[PDB]
């Protein structure tokens, strides 16, 4: 009990999907000490055309040019911190470097769920009824081809599953009738292949989960909010008004829950056409960004992530087949107030990422530490006269949403 | 306005005071760049002459 | 109507404009050498001088 | 205190990416016969033959 | 152990010292100069005014 070993227990670690696959090559070294805590990117244009007959164009309104933008700021620090005595922790812990291997991987960890959180909280597209988890081969593949249907091109798409999740597809395709490598494969190492459905399939174990939140009532909206190109040109966000919720209840819509507006329907952005489902039409959807209580009489006022623009003045720039007006009926999806673990997809060119260098602290000692791309700042300083020396572990990441129509969350389906 | 290098190098256990040195660098790179050889094949005096 | 104060930015140009400024004439004139290396605070704060 | 007007707010001269279709109805339908068959002596309509 | 550097103006030297707060993530920097003067004869200046 008295003589103990030098090799530390192995211990346990998350895996890294979705630093690797967002987009981190336009938001790199952007926010330098000259443009401040933010920067903006430029949006594309759009045109609409006019059939007359005798070419006459006298009167009828020309196109306006409108531009956009789309803004990403800096975020909080993710700081830990050790404070020990040096006799005691100078016993067995020769230059200190237990401390290195577990810190890192703390930072890394809690910048990818705060990266997750942040996706599925900005994220539009939903897919599937949130209680039924993945099981069959269409589950994966609606997803590819809805964003083929939108009419995303230019990036790559990627879709990300719990580990549980690939076991149920690994086991369907250990029925497969004609492959001997797919069959082999899948029976040994129980491994998918990279493309499945026509997506970049990935797994991964550490993923953020979230709470429904409790809500009841046949809401439908009271106020027509504005949804002109010219309001949301900047965030794409809007605020609307519910009616018809429960009289008084603290946390009615919490965070990263979707809304289905039934009777509006999305559209194929370049064509201008509705979206039709196999069987059905698809209704148009959006993200609650922060929490909503209610109070007397059930209105309820909620900030959404993704717009219906359907300005009149300029129909360019049109995104869903008809206006959003009073008294249409609308859902939230899921139960309700059961918590799931939301499994995400989306195209590359959705949300951003970088980190902002940071500069040595004077008259402290200081040095830098690299882990898959990430620079880490550590000090060291001995403030206090009680044999007390302390040190510290610095990130500072940067986050942007470019378009929130090329994302979300999907569930499966019966 | 002059702006100098900063290393924090120097000073330690020494008095100074002389606040009227500013610190220049020369800074060397190595480049493989695409350079087109002419190839004067006059015969008299030597032919091969790139 | 075209709203396109998106396309253009705000710039602050890195030149700064030329400020005030002061003269020195007392301290020039006044004698230094004197007084150079003749007082230290450790030692003390103050020092003597002969008269004729 | 108050460093707002030493920075500048800046916006980058990148276009982001949009949505694109696809065309395969033009490529498939005829096209040979109606080739120059309209013009200034014609009008606006011409015709064609049936079996 | 404190960064530091040496400045000059017009023959005057100056000290500049730059340290910072751990926990509280802030950087300082100072500037320091120590004068001392003396009178050695009283009957020997004085302020003089234009006569009427």
């Amino acid at each position: 009990s008295q003589i103990v070993l030098k090799k530390f227990l192995p211990g346990f670690m998350s895996d890294l999907v979705l630093a690797k696959t967002v987009d981190r090559q336009l938001l790199a070294g952007e926010i330098n000490s000259s443009t401040g805590d933010s920067v903006s990117f430029k949006r594309p244009h759009q045109f609409s055309s006019l059939r007359t007959p005798t070419g006459d164009i006298s009167g009828q309104n020309k196109n306006n040019l409108i531009s956009g933008k789309a803004t990403g700021r800096v975020g909080n620090y993710i700081t830990v911190a050790v404070e020990y005595q040096q006799l005691e922790e100078a016993i067995k812990l020769n230059q200190l470097e237990e401390i290195l291997a577990p810190v890192r991987q703390r930072i890394v960890t809690d910048l990818e769920t705060e990266l997750a959180h942040f996706m599925m909280n900005n994220g539009a597209l939903s897919l599937g009824s949130p209680n039924t988890p993945i099981t069959k081969w269409s589950d994966v593949a609606q997803t590819a081809s809805f964003l083929k249907d939108l009419g995303v091109n230019e990036g790559e798409n990627y879709a990300v599953m719990d580990p549980w999740s690939a076991q149920r597809l690994a086991d369907a395709q250990t029925g497969l009738h004609a492959s001997d490598q797919l069959v082999r494969t899948a029976w040994e190492n129980a491994q998918i292949p990279t493309n499945f459905g026509g997506i970049r399939a990935l797994m991964s174990n550490g993923l953020a989960s979230r709470t429904q939140g409790a809500f009841g009532g046949t809401l439908t909206v009271k106020t027509q909010p504005t949804v002109t190109y010219n309001a949301v040109k900047d965030s794409y966000q809007f605020t609307v008004t519910l009616t018809g919720a429960t009289a008084s209840v603290t946390g009615f819509l919490k965070a990263g829950d979707q809304v289905k507006f039934t009777n509006t329907y999305w559209l194929q952005q370049q064509t201008k056409q509705a979206l039709y489902n196999g069987a059905t039409p698809i209704s148009f959807t959006a993200t609650v960004t922060a929490d909503a209580n209610s109070d007397s009489g059930g209105d309820v006022t909620v900030t959404l992530s993704g717009v219906p623009i359907y300005d009149t003045t300029n129909p360019q720039y049109n995104s869903v087949s008809r206006q959003v007006e009073a008294g249409d009926a609308v859902s939230v999806v899921g139960t309700a107030s059961q918590t799931m673990k939301p499994n995400l997809f989306y195209n590359k060119f959705f949300c951003g990422l970088g980190s902002i260098p940071l500069p040595k602290l004077h008259s402290i000692d200081s040095a830098v530490a690299t882990y898959e791309g990430f620079s880490i700042r550590v000090h060291k300083y001995a403030d206090g006269d009680a044999n007390v020396q302390k040190m510290r572990f610095d990130l500072l990441p940067a986050y942007v949403c470019f378009n929130p129509h090329m994302g979300g969350q999907f569930f499966g389906n019966p | 306005p002059t702006s100098l290098d900063v290393t924090s190098m120097t000073s330690w256990e020494y008095n100074w005071f002389g606040a009227d040195v500013i610190y220049i660098a020369k800074y060397y790179e190595v480049r493989k760049e695409s350079v087109d050889v002419i190839s004067y094949r006059h015969p008299i005096t030597g032919e091969i002459a790139t | 109507p075209n709203n396109l104060d998106s396309n253009v930015s705000q710039i602050v140009l890195k030149k700064f404009l030329p400020g005030f400024m002061s003269d020195l004439v007392l301290a020039k004139t006044v004698d230094r050498q004197l007084l150079a290396g003749e007082i230290n605070s450790s030692t003390g704060d103050s020092v003597s001088f002969k008269r004729p």
